């Protein structure tokens, strides 16, 4: 079994760049919708939800990996 | 917004004044018989809805309320296997001794002596023995009373009549509008995320909840009698954490992260239980927990009445390259109009799904205890190979529906149908001429080693003993899937399947899975098997591109889909339509589906099926001849053909006797199709008129004026016969074989 | 405007007072879809069943035939299942529902009332008023045993008990 | 009885079904309660 | 026109139209603007009204307790079969509120958290405006307390009033 840890502030940390990595991107790229003018709340949910599923898949992998 | 809901009320009063009029759904069947002709035209062209009315939104709701209306009989079907298997089965001692225990969910009446069919099938009961899985399912669910399985038939009532309901309501009451049927994105991500993915998550939550612990008590060997209630084990948290000490942690380590400390009761252990020869029922949650994950990820693809999501027309329309005009520009409007061609993929879909649940079912057997289940194991096998085929060539059907009615040339210029239309010719004589290949280095190859045999000759024959025909590509994958768990899947502990090598799985002193080598025969049969897919293809796909115009007859689309011919002329131009190519497609359907399961049966009765005794050796059921008579024609008649039919043609005087007489009945049932398939229309209206004359001497011709079937319903007839009759002869050699023998 | 009971609630479009004891009590909408004079039969029907069952199940206690052996109502059904008196009943209450039958099919062309049987020998409803008083008194009473019947019911089937038993203590 | 209703079910297939039914139950019943007749009994 | 944070402004909505009750102008994440007003209204006052019903239970159990014998209160409960029989009638009384709130949502002349409920006779007149502030300001309190004293609890295992006498 791959190795999981407890919770810790480096998981919160990863969890917290990963959010904020992809609120950046869904600015950046979404077509359909002064720099954070028309964001709205589907696409802040939108971009925290692929937050929250980027920094799980990250938290596992460096976890798999080791550097935890 | 632009997703929204839009219904009519009341559009069609419900009353019984067209209950009382026969065809009052076509302008030409409303006037009334004046043929026999009329009977059938009412009856085969009645939910043909887009030939009533050019309305796209009535049709869509028809579509709709028939699809609740089916929606209703299944749920009434599985409500009536759940209070048959409540009453009328040995699903307690079935319980407990799996492995001695024939399951029975069937009765009969003693009437005429059939009482006979109630044969003994162990624990203390008389019944017709059933092979379509149910109880394992039920194991494998945690059903351990038959009052659980009462209730579920009572919840399967209720939701047919819901569905029922919900059918009247949503045709008669409020029919929603052709704006709301036209919402792929919201279907899409709804049922990608709704139904596939809450659906799959409630699962894995019942499968941990619920089966884990029952399933995990039943396999240590507890009787179900002192198991306890689920209720008990969704409130006793210390009851479920004897049996999984995760669950002491609770739902903690889910939200953060820790998921390996959950590695107890989600495994991805692989291989079968040794005690039940099924697979692991943790690995099946974890699986349908992955699957609900990704298909609620996957649900929330496509564009909706907010801003984010993926516009399928746009994705459509931006795959476009240099070998191929304008791409993939115009099929989201051919999908968002034409019901067909949806019918078409939907149906194709399905049909090569249940041909990939037959295969990686019987390889990876699911439940507890089907394994060594081998009617089952057969009876599923068969019937879902059968399903497929139909629905594949029923998707072939469809699409040449569309091809012929909802096709606009117009806005389908150099886009890939119009490409592909350009180039049939190519298309089907390459095909043509790869199927002319296939048949010689697969057919003759059994024609050459049946004459080498018959001449004497055994040194010049293709076999493991002779000049060889190596699957060297099929042994090279097995060997790289045995040697996956821990080389490229590090995390299993087994194999995917012992399909592909590894140890002897027995349950009961009778084989669960073992490794299924591949040899000569085996690569002529996948040979056999690619050469009959290719040709069915071959027809498919040739009536679908001929569909609208040929060489022969330029203006076939105005004739339509189904038309007899053309006239004798030109030649002759019978069957010429796509439906005369789906008459003959399925025949070959028939034909490839039986050798698929002809395989199938004598592959796993020789080297697979049997019984394991002392010293480890295992004895299989027809001794291990497949690999020396299964590269003949003789050696399939004789060993596979004549020899397993012992069981139901000497099935008289016992329970199985039913079998024989159904065996018989479709022996005479496929000869009667003959009689519809070779003759013609002309001759019966001539028989017809001679009896019309008998008729009129005694002043007793009908009113309604007897006429013989049509010409394409003779083929349809013949086609029905034959297939019922084909069918059912292989349905009843199989059943009382594997029934008799395992 | 809104429902007379429920003030929330608004009043069921089909609930406009025609049928004696109407207060717009429909949330679910059943009047919305189904024929309101199936439904005020189907009432009527469940409702004087319940009352005669609440009535048995006081007297049938109180006083037991001497023809008869002695036992509680609920064993009393599995008794007479194998006896043969239930089939008997069963068997009446059958012919007299085919002719049911054929007063709901007189109440669904608009022929009969919902609730009218004509069945009044001993001429207790002189004039309107006390009639329509009637129907009020009949249709409170019927969702009153409605409710009543199977508290009767599921309180023997916990405490084994009948009800005036149930009454002397606790 | 709505005469609509009783026209539809007066309608072959319907009737056809109904009356099949009714004589393979005159024979079943026959044949329940005076079983294996091969012969006129003399 | 309460404006509560400055720099982001009234949000424009079907909300804040100075209508609804107890409205401050706060609303930054413009969850108004996605999901209906009513449909909110009515959330927040049942959360509200749930929310003042349990701190007020805390507060007189830890007062008082009816003669014969917090979330271990809901365990032993559940234990004794009491959940279930405050579950049902609940569980009706929101049945007959799915059915106000589908109605309400269809364009009825209900307004949202208004039941028809006032036998005291209060509420008549010019003072049920006054009466609804007041309610959602208490309601607001009361999910600020509730959920205070449950982590306090969850800390302590001890009531809130008797943290605060020891
Ligand atoms: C910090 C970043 C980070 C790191 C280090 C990793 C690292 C890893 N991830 Mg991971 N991941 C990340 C971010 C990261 N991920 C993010 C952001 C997500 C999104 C949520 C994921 C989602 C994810 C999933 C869902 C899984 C992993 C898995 C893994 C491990 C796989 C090891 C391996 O050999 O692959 C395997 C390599 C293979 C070649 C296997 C083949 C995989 C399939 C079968 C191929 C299918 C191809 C398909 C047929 C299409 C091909 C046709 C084509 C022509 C179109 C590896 C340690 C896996 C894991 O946990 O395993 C224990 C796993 O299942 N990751
Ligand atoms: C997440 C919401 C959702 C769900 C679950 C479904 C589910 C379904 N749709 Mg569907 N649909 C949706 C949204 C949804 N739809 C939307 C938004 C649209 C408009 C764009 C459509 C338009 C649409 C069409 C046009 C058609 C369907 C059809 C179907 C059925 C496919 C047949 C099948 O597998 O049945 C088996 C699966 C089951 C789950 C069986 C149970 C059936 C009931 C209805 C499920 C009810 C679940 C309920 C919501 C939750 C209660 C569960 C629990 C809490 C007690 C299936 C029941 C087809 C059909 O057959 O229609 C009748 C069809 O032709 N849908
Ligand atoms: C839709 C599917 C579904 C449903 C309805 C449930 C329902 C339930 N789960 Mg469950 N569960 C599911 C899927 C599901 N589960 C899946 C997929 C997993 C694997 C990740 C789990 C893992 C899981 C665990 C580990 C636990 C539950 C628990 C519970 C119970 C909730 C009690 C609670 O709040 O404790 C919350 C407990 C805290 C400590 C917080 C309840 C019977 C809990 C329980 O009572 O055990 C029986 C519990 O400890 N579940
Ligand atoms: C998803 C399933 C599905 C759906 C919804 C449809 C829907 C439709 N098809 Mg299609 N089709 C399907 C699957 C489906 N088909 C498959 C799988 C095949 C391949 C066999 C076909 C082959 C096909 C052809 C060849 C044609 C259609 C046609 C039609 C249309 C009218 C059908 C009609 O009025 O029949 C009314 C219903 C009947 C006639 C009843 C048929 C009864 C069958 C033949 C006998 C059943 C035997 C039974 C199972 C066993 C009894 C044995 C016992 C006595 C011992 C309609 C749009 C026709 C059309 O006009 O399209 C425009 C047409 O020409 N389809
Ligand atoms: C067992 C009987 C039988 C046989 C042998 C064939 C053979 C053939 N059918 Mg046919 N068919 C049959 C029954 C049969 N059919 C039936 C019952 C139906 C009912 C619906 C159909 C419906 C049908 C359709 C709808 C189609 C075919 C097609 C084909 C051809 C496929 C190409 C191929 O495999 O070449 C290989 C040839 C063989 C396997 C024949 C045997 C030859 C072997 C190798 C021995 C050769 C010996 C040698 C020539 C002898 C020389 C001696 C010298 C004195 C002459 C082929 C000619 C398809 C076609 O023509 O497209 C290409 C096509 O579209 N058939
Ligand atoms: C107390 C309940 C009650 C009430 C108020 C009514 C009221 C009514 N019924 Mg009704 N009914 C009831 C119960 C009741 N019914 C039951 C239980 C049945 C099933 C047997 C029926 C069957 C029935 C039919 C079939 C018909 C009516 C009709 C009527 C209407 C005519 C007025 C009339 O004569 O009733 C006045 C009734 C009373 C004043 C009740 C008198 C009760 C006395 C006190 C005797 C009590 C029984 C006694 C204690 C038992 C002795 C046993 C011993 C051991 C103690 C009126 C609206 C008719 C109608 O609608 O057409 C106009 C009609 O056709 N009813
Ligand atoms: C507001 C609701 C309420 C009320 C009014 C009562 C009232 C009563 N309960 Mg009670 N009870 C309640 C809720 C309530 N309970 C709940 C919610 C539970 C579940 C925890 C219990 C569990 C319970 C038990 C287990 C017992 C009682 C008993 C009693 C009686 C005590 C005798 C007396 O006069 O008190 C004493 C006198 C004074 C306080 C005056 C000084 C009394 C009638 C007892 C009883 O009836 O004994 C036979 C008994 O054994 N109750
Ligand atoms: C394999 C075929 C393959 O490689 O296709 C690749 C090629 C795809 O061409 P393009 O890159 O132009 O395609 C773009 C679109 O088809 C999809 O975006 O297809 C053809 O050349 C036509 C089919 C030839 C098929 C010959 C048989
Ligand atoms: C409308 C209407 C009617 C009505 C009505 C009703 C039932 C009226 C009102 C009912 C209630 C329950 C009102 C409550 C208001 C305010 C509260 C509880 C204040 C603070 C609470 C908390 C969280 C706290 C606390 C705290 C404490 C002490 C301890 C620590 O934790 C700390 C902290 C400081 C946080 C009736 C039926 C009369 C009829 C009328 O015709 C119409
Ligand atoms: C199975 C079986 C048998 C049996 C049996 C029989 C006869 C079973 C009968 C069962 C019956 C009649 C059950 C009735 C339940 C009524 C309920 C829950 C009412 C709820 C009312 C509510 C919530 C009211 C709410 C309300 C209130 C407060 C007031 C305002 C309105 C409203 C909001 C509606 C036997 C005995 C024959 C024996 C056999 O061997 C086995
Ligand atoms: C036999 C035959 C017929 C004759 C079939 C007749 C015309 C139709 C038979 C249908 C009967 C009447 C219904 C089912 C028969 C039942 C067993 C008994 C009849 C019940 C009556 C009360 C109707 C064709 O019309 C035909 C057409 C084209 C190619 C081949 C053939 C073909 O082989």
């Amino acid at each position: 079994v791959p190795q999981t840890v407890a919770w810790s502030a480096k998981t919160g940390a990863v969890m917290v760049l990963s959010n904020i990595l992809c609120i950046v991107a869904g600015r950046y790229v979404i077509q359909v919708k002064g720099s954070f003018a028309g964001f709205g709340l589907p696409e802040l949910l939108a971009s925290t939800s692929l937050g929250h599923i980027v920094g799980s898949g990250a938290i596992l992998g460096l976890s798999y990996v080791g550097v935890l | 917004k632009k997703v929204s809901i839009t219904v009519d009320r009341d559009p069609v009063a419900t009353s019984f004044e067209k209950w009382a009029q026969p065809g009052h759904f076509s302008r030409t069947l409303a006037k009334g018989p004046k043929t026999t002709t009329w009977i059938w035209n009412l009856h085969a062209d009645v939910h043909d809805f887009d030939s009533h009315t050019n309305s796209l939104e009535d049709i869509s709701r028809k579509i709709f309320s028939a699809h609740f209306g089916q929606l209703s009989i299944i749920f009434l079907w599985l409500s009536g296997m759940y209070f048959h298997g409540a009453r009328f089965s040995n699903y307690s001692a079935w319980l407990s001794n799996p492995t001695a225990v024939k399951p029975s969910a069937q009765v009969v009446w003693p009437i005429v002596g059939q009482e006979i069919l109630n044969g003994d099938v162990g624990g203390g009961f008389q019944g017709v023995q059933v092979t379509s899985g149910f109880f394992q399912i039920w194991r494998a669910s945690g059903i351990t009373s038959e009052v659980e399985l009462y209730w579920c038939a009572l919840a399967g009532l209720l939701m047919s009549g819901l569905m029922i309901f919900a059918g009247w309501f949503h045709y008669h009451k409020a029919a929603p509008k052709l704006e709301w049927f036209q919402n792929a994105e919201s279907m899409l991500n709804h049922h990608l995320s709704g139904l596939l993915g809450l659906g799959c998550l409630s699962w894995a939550g019942h499968q941990i909840h619920i089966s884990l612990p029952v399933n995990k008590l039943l396999d240590a060997g507890v009787a179900p009698q002192e198991i306890p209630l689920p209720h008990e084990f969704l409130v006793n948290r210390d009851l479920m954490a004897q049996l999984y000490p995760s669950f002491s942690k609770g739902l903690v380590p889910f939200f953060t992260l820790n998921w390996s400390e959950y590695s107890d009761f989600l495994t991805f252990k692989g291989g079968l239980n040794p005690v039940t020869g099924g697979l692991w029922l943790s690995d099946t949650a974890h699986h349908h927990l992955a699957l609900a994950v990704l298909f609620i990820v996957a649900g929330h693809m496509y564009r909706t009445n907010w801003g984010i999501g993926h516009s399928m027309k746009e994705i459509l329309e931006a795959h476009k390259g240099p070998f191929t005009g304008e791409g993939h520009k115009g099929l989201y409007e051919i999908l968002t109009t034409s019901w067909h061609a949806q019918l078409a993929i939907n149906l194709a879909m399905m049909g090569s799904v249940s041909i990939i649940v037959a295969h990686h079912m019987y390889a990876m057997p699911p439940y507890p205890y089907i394994a060594t289940d081998y009617p089952t194991q057969l009876s599923i096998f068969t019937h879902h190979m059968w399903i497929g085929g139909f629905c594949v060539v029923g998707g072939a059907a469809h699409a040449g529906i569309f091809m012929v009615r909802d096709y606009n040339p117009a806005q389908n210029y150099n886009n890939l149908l119009d490409r592909v239309i350009r180039h049939r010719d190519a298309i089907i004589s390459h095909l043509n001429w790869i199927c002319i290949f296939l048949g010689f280095h697969s057919f003759g190859l059994y024609i050459h080693n049946d004459t080498m045999r018959a001449l004497g000759r055994t040194q010049d024959m293709f076999s493991d003993t002779a000049i060889q025909l190596k699957p060297v590509f099929a042994q090279w994958v097995q060997s790289i899937h045995t040697l996956a768990p821990g080389n490229t899947t590090p995390n299993a502990l087994a194999t995917a399947s012992y399909a592909f090598g590894g140890d002897v799985v027995a349950v009961g002193n009778k084989v669960a899975m073992m490794p299924i080598s591949l040899g000569t025969a085996d690569f002529m049969v996948h040979h056999i098997h690619a050469f009959t897919i290719h040709v069915t293809v071959l027809i498919l796909l040739k009536g679908v591109l001929f569909s609208r115009n040929s060489r022969l007859i330029p203006d076939k689309a105005n004739l339509g889909f189904r038309f007899p011919c053309d006239g004798p002329g030109r030649g002759g131009t019978c069957q010429s339509s796509a439906w005369d190519s789906v008459f003959l497609g399925l025949f070959w359907m028939y034909n490839c589906i039986s050798v698929v399961i002809f395989h199938f049966s004598w592959k796993m009765q020789s080297d697979v099926w049997g019984t394991v005794q002392a010293d480890g050796t295992v004895t299989h059921i027809t001794g291990g001849n497949f690999a020396q008579s299964a590269i003949t024609i003789n050696g399939w008649l004789r060993d596979f053909l004549w020899a397993q039919a012992s069981q139901v043609i000497q099935s008289y005087g016992s329970a199985l006797s039913a079998y024989g007489l159904i065996f018989l009945g479709a022996h005479f049932i496929w000869a009667f199709s003959l009689m519809f398939l070779f003759s013609g229309r002309g001759y019966w209206q001539e028989l017809i008129e001679s009896i019309v004359w008998a008729h009129n001497k005694l002043n007793v011709a009908p009113a309604i004026q007897p006429r013989a079937l049509s010409i394409t319903q003779g083929r349809a007839v013949g086609l029905a016969h034959y297939l019922l009759g084909g069918i059912g002869t292989t349905w009843a050699f199989f059943l009382a074989r594997i029934i008799s023998v395992g | 405007d809104f429902s007379a009971a429920v003030p929330f609630l608004k009043r069921p479009t089909n609930l406009d007072g025609q049928y004696i004891g109407d207060v717009g009590f429909d949330p679910l909408g059943f009047s919305d879809v189904f024929d309101l004079r199936v439904l005020r039969e189907a009432e009527l029907k469940h409702g004087r069943f319940a009352m005669l069952a609440t009535l048995g199940f006081i007297v049938q206690e109180l006083y037991t035939f001497p023809f008869f052996p002695k036992m509680a109502p609920v064993d009393a059904h599995d008794y007479f299942v194998k006896q043969g008196g239930g089939s008997q009943i069963i068997f009446w209450i059958s012919f007299v529902e085919l002719f049911g039958v054929v007063a709901l099919f007189e109440t669904l062309q608009g022929k009969r009332e919902p609730g009218d049987f004509a069945f009044d020998p001993l001429g207790l409803a002189k004039d309107e008023a006390t009639l329509e008083r009637y129907r009020l008194a009949e249709v409170k009473h019927a969702r009153l045993a409605m409710i009543a019947i199977g508290g009767f019911i599921h309180q023997y089937w916990v405490t084994k008990q009948t009800v005036l038993e149930q009454l002397g203590n606790f | 009885m709505d005469s609509n209703f009783l026209k539809y079910l007066s309608t072959a297939p319907v009737l056809f079904t109904v009356w099949l039914s009714f004589t393979a139950s005159f024979i079943i019943e026959a044949n329940r309660f005076f079983p294996d007749m091969l012969y006129f009994p003399m | 026109m309460p404006v509560a944070i400055p720099p982001l402004g009234r949000p424009e909505t079907d909300m804040f139209d100075g209508s609804v009750p107890g409205d401050a102008g706060f609303d930054p994440l413009v969850i108004s603007g996605w999901l209906d007003s009513r449909w909110l209204r009515e959330a927040e006052v049942k959360h509200g009204r749930v929310a003042m019903l349990a701190a007020a239970g805390c507060i007189a159990q830890d007062l008082f307790t009816f003669p014969g014998v917090m979330s271990a209160l809901h365990d032993a409960a559940v234990k004794a079969g009491s959940m279930q029989q405050m579950l049902w009638p609940i569980a009706i009384l929101e049945t007959i509120s799915i059915a106000a709130t589908i109605q309400m949502l269809q364009g009825s002349g209900r307004a949202p958290g208004d039941f028809g409920f006032d036998p005291l006779g209060l509420g008549k007149g010019a003072k049920a405006e006054r009466m609804a502030l007041c309610e959602i300001k208490n309601g607001r309190l009361a999910m600020i307390g509730f959920s205070g004293m449950m982590h306090h609890y969850f800390i302590t295992g001890k009531g809130p009033i008797e943290l605060l006498t020891s």
